[PDB]
């Protein structure tokens, strides 16, 4: 036997494709004049993630992207 | 002691390199630093974004870090180690960097010896 084609189903499903942030550490970060630095985004209360590992700032909700902590 | 200041710095990033205590870019400095593992810094003079000069001094000023400033960000990358070497032996690719943070240093005294030297005069 030989192998039909039958190439026919939805056009194409797309892959996904990541966004393109430019220098995303700045956005963490206020800067005063006289110096201080603030710290805009929420820490995550886990044990890796305490320090340098910043949440998310969704419209109803906080979200640790490398442990999926979730907060309201 | 007989080595230069300015080239002193290679000896330690090499071995940082070999014992993989090297934070790259901005993004990795600045969670170093909050995690305050780092115990030196080096930044490149020459750049374009001035709220990354302003981001990293701040950061190491209030973290009590030290901080070393380098001509150019090629350099700083040569040095690095982000680089592929020719047959000749020259790094034809380099990609540059403009923050790096020391994690771990080199079991080497006199690569250390020079920078802590160093540091103490400028305090
Ligand atoms: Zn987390």
């Amino acid at each position: 036997k030989k192998r039909k084609k039958k190439s026919c189903t939805t056009p194409k499903k797309n892959k996904h494709k990541r966004k393109k942030v430019k220098l995303a550490v700045l956005k963490y970060y206020k800067v005063d004049e006289n110096g201080k630095i603030s710290r805009l985004r929420r820490e995550c209360p886990s044990d890796e993630c305490g320090a340098g590992v910043f949440m998310a700032s969704h419209f109803d909700r906080h979200y640790c992207g490398k442990c999926c902590l979730t907060y309201c | 002691g007989v080595m230069d200041v300015n080239t002193a710095l290679q000896e330690v990033l090499k071995t940082a390199l070999i014992h993989d205590g090297l934070a790259r870019g901005i993004r990795e400095a600045a969670k170093a630093l909050d995690k305050r593992q780092a115990h030196l810094c080096v930044l490149a003079s020459n750049c374009d974004e001035p709220m990354y000069v302003k981001l990293v001094e701040a950061l190491c000023a209030e973290h009590q870090i030290n901080l070393i400033k380098v001509d150019d960000n090629k350099k700083l990358g040569e040095w690095v180690g982000l680089c592929k070497i020719d047959r000749e032996g020259k790094p034809r690719k380099v990609v540059g960097c403009s923050c790096v943070v020391v994690k771990d240093y080199g079991k080497e005294s006199q690569a250390k010896d020079v920078i802590e030297e160093y540091f103490k005069c400028k305090k």
